[PDB]
RNA sequence: GCUGCAGUUAAAAAGCUCGUAGUUGGAUCUUGUGGAGGGUUCCCCGCCCCUUGCCUCUCGGCGCCGGCCCGAAGCGUUUACUUUGAAAAAAUUAGAGUGUUCAAAGCAGGCCCGAGCCGCCUGGAUACCGCAGCUAGGAAUAAUGGAAUAGGACCGCGGUUCUAUUUUGUUGGUUUUCGGAACUGAGGCCAUGAUUAAGAGGGACGGCCGGGGGCAUUCGUAUUGCGCCGCUAGAGGUGAAAUUCUUGGACCGGCGCAAGACGGACCAGAGCGAAAGCAUUUGCCAAGAAUGUUUUCAUUAAUCAAGAACGAAAGUCGGAGGUUCGAAGACGAUCAGAUACCGUCGUAGUUCCGACCAUAAACGAUGCCGACUGGCGAUGCGGCGGCGUUAUUCCCAUGACCCGCCGGGCAGCUUCCGGGAAACCAAAGUCUUUGGGUUCCGGGGGGAGUAUGGUUGCAAAGCUGAAACUUAAAGGAAUUGACGGAAGGGCACCACC
């Protein structure tokens, strides 16, 4: 620490890439997303750390896969936050 | 745990002052907290402080200059009645001429000074000078 | 430090102290009595005995002397205790088989200077001083 | 920090101060409630129903689409069970531990390690039982333990 | 040592964990304006919705012109705390007055008139009195309180039941009425009632991680013994020897078999476990940490007398086994002596199964939980971000190597952070400027972990634990010398070759 540093307004990322609940507003690390690939054509959303095995109603019937942390996805773009 | 909440806070703003900074972070933020520092402002050992918000607790800011010493909590909370006060304030403030007892009276939060005036007995939380 | 600063922690205050006292040798002395049993006196100041016979006494090196002290048993117990004699020549001024006066030293329970054994003095011999038996301003009554 | 090992960790949720809809969404809260309903039939436990909304369908949470909990909301209907799952998951370990005792006697960390684990249900029982959540004349023991998670 | 002590090494943290009592416990539920008292807003009436919350009234006063208004009556869910009253024997004490010759005291005494005034004046205060109880005011702080399987509001109505004794002048027979009380239905009116989710805890979920534990199974070499084959004289062992072994042949070399024991190098200031502890293969059985998460519950917590589980090695009891090493014991040396160090032989034990035993330098000689306070480079695990090499199927499956970031973990380096008697320590720091929560424990050195009684154990012992008497030192850290059958250099024919 320079000892005299400012704590009332953080830089956009050089005082926000710390951990979320040491942060000054606690923010979440996750965002949504808008997908809709061609297996299965239709507007899904879906969480970025799945957990659990998302369906299609399509020809395939898998699209997510629970990992440690975030979801490795697919073959199918598909893809926003929106916003958050 | 964390079973007193003023008690841990003053620590941080007596530590920081000591290094050399002006601006902290404490929390979780009691309006207990809030009451302390405003007599403890209108004195003049701190400057303005910035209450952030949060739906938690909150977190406070705080400006800060030199002109502090130290201000400690007295833990576990014990009353006066008005004849008491004289040999709490005697081992508890480097001097008679300056140094400020506080506490809390059912007449809200104030120095011993006020309190005098009043005719106001109560529970004592800490002090500074 | 270390320790509770409760408000309604006066039992747990209270208690401990009461037993963290006996620790200390003078307080478990003087609230026991064993000092009574033991001690030769009842806590009186002084006693008075019946001489037994004189003895000499070695001193604890480096000194060497020899300190002529006698030996006395006692009116109301029985029992027996040695006793030192002052100045020279006051030996001869205390006669076998009389009554005589003891004292302690002065350190209250413990022998004092270079004698060993030897926790009493004796003060006088039969309603006379020893200081005016050795200063000359009196003379034996018998 | 953990209460029956000697450890100490954070990987707590961090939620968004923000709380609107947001905005992006549908199923008014009446949507929601028959779609949480259909689920608690399939043996989906309420802490099940919520990851199994967020994870595929818009909800971020059911609390800012309904003005209340998901247990409460099975409650009203009268269709939530007679303990709570916190309380069932506990005892479901403990029989497994107690076979597993049986089987093998010298399994001393086994033993060891069901006395913390018998012992943190007493605990948590003692929370509802004063609550009016439990009977007060309900007692946890290897009988009632048996049947109570059957 | 409450104010106000100490526990790494000086006396001193239970071996370790669980756990009731006890003690302690997060955040959250109202502010401005004229008059009055004090400044230049701010601290008895009122106002925005509230303002000492209400009504309902009726009996006994105040009013103003039958009619109307406002004091006293029930009280604001309950306590602690604080503030004001009441009620407190004297003496003592503090303390006012008073010249005891001054004082310790004492409660007195002082004035004008020749007596001729037949008198005058004045004191004998006041304070204090732990508690607990009695009284009134305050509403911050700390506990406690309500409608979530609804009942709060209004003369809202019904259904049902009981009862009150007043009046028709009085007294009797009857019936409603009025008042009080109790219970039932359907319907209006409430903004119709849930504070947040602790950089507190519990629980679910996902992908991983580890010499963690239990059970089963697999493998290696060595050691010892046995059989067989080959060659011939010494072999063991030590500082030097000897016991001992040996032409029915040892040692040595080759080949096969059996028994028991044991997991090398790899194996590290690396990992896992509460601690004690835990390394060959593969499978099964249950368990756990960390990390990820816009999931769940909503204070469920912290530390702990009683009580409970685990707890090295040795030892005890009953079975199995017994290669190796080996207390005991028998020998050989060394020594004046040598019950020893050294060599040979060797019982118990060492191993496994079932019961006991509860102790260790069970040592980081350093309680547990929480907050705050420097820098730097690494390592193990999870997650995330990235200019690229690299694997394969030719191509972002996920692998290896490189760089950076975020958690929690074993550690290190660095300094006028600060502390300490110093050694040292980012904690042993934030301590005469002393108070975050809580448990255990210490009081000069011996006597003594002895005496004694209690308790547990088959035994061995464990736990609990004094005094008489004795003594002025015992002990810690550091510095300078001397000494060392300690290490590194150099030197002398009073040293050697």
């Amino acid at each position: 620490m320079p000892l005299a540093k400012d704590l009332l307004h953080p830089s956009p990322e050089e005082e926000k890439r710390k951990h979320k609940k040491k942060r000054l507003v606690q923010s979440p690390n996750s965002y949504f997303m808008d997908v809709k690939c061609p297996g299965c054509y239709k507007i899904t959303t879906v969480f970025s750390h799945a957990q659990t095995v998302v369906l299609c109603v399509g020809c395939s019937t898998v699209l997510c896969q629970p990992t440690g942390g975030k979801a490795r996805l697919t073959e199918g773009c598909s893809f926003r936050r929106k916003q958050h | 745990v964390r079973m007193n909440v003023l008690a841990d806070a003053l620590k941080s703003i007596n530590n920081a002052e000591k290094r050399g900074k002006r601006q902290v972070l404490i929390r979780p933020c009691s309006k207990v907290i809030v009451r302390f520092l405003t007599v403890m402002m209108k004195h003049g050992y701190i400057g303005e402080f910035e209450i952030i918000d949060d739906h938690r607790a909150g977190k406070i800011v705080v400006n800060l200059t030199g002109r502090l010493n130290k201000c400690g909590v007295i833990s576990p909370r014990f009353d006066v009645q008005l004849k008491d006060l004289e040999k709490w304030q005697n081992n508890l403030l480097p001097s008679r001429q300056f140094g400020f007892i506080v506490l809390t009276t059912s007449a809200g939060i104030m120095d011993h000074e006020e309190a005098r005036r009043k005719h106001t007995g109560g529970k004592i939380l800490g002090f500074f000078f | 430090m270390g320790k509770c600063r409760g408000l309604r922690t006066a039992r747990k205050l209270r208690s401990h102290r009461r037993d963290q006292k006996w620790h200390d040798k003078q307080y478990k002395k003087a609230h026991l009595g064993t000092a009574l049993k033991a001690n030769p006196f009842g806590g009186a100041s002084h006693a008075k005995g019946i001489v037994l016979e004189k003895v000499g006494v070695e001193a604890k090196q480096p000194n060497s002397a020899i300190r002529k002290c006698v030996r006395v048993q006692l009116i109301k117990n029985g029992k027996k205790i040695t006793a030192f004699v002052p100045n020279d020549g006051c030996l001869n001024f205390i006669e076998e088989n009389d009554e005589v006066l003891v004292a302690g030293f002065g350190r209250k329970g413990h022998a004092v200077g270079d004698i060993p054994g030897v926790r009493f003095k004796v003060v006088k011999v039969a309603n006379v001083s020893l200081l005016a038996l050795y200063k000359g301003k009196k003379e034996r009554p018998r | 920090g953990r209460m029956h090992a000697p450890g100490k960790g954070l990987s707590q949720s961090a939620l968004p101060y923000r709380r609107s809809v947001p905005t992006w969404l549908k199923l008014t809260s009446d949507d929601v409630k028959e779609q949480i309903y259909k689920l608690a039939k399939k043996g989906l436990t309420p802490s099940q129903i919520g990851v199994i909304l967020r994870d595929s369908h818009g909800v971020a949470q059911v609390r800012f689409v309904t003005g209340n909990k998901i247990l409460r909301i099975l409650k009203s209907k009268g269709l939530a069970p007679d303990l709570p799952e916190d309380l069932y998951h506990l005892i479901k370990k403990a029989v497994a531990v107690r076979k597993h005792l049986e089987r093998n006697r010298k399994d001393k960390d086994a033993k060891f390690r069901l006395i913390l684990i018998e012992s943190r249900i007493h605990r948590l029982a003692r929370y509802y039982k004063t609550k009016r959540v439990l009977p007060p004349n309900w007692k946890y023991e290897s009988s009632t333990a048996s049947a109570l998670v059957a």
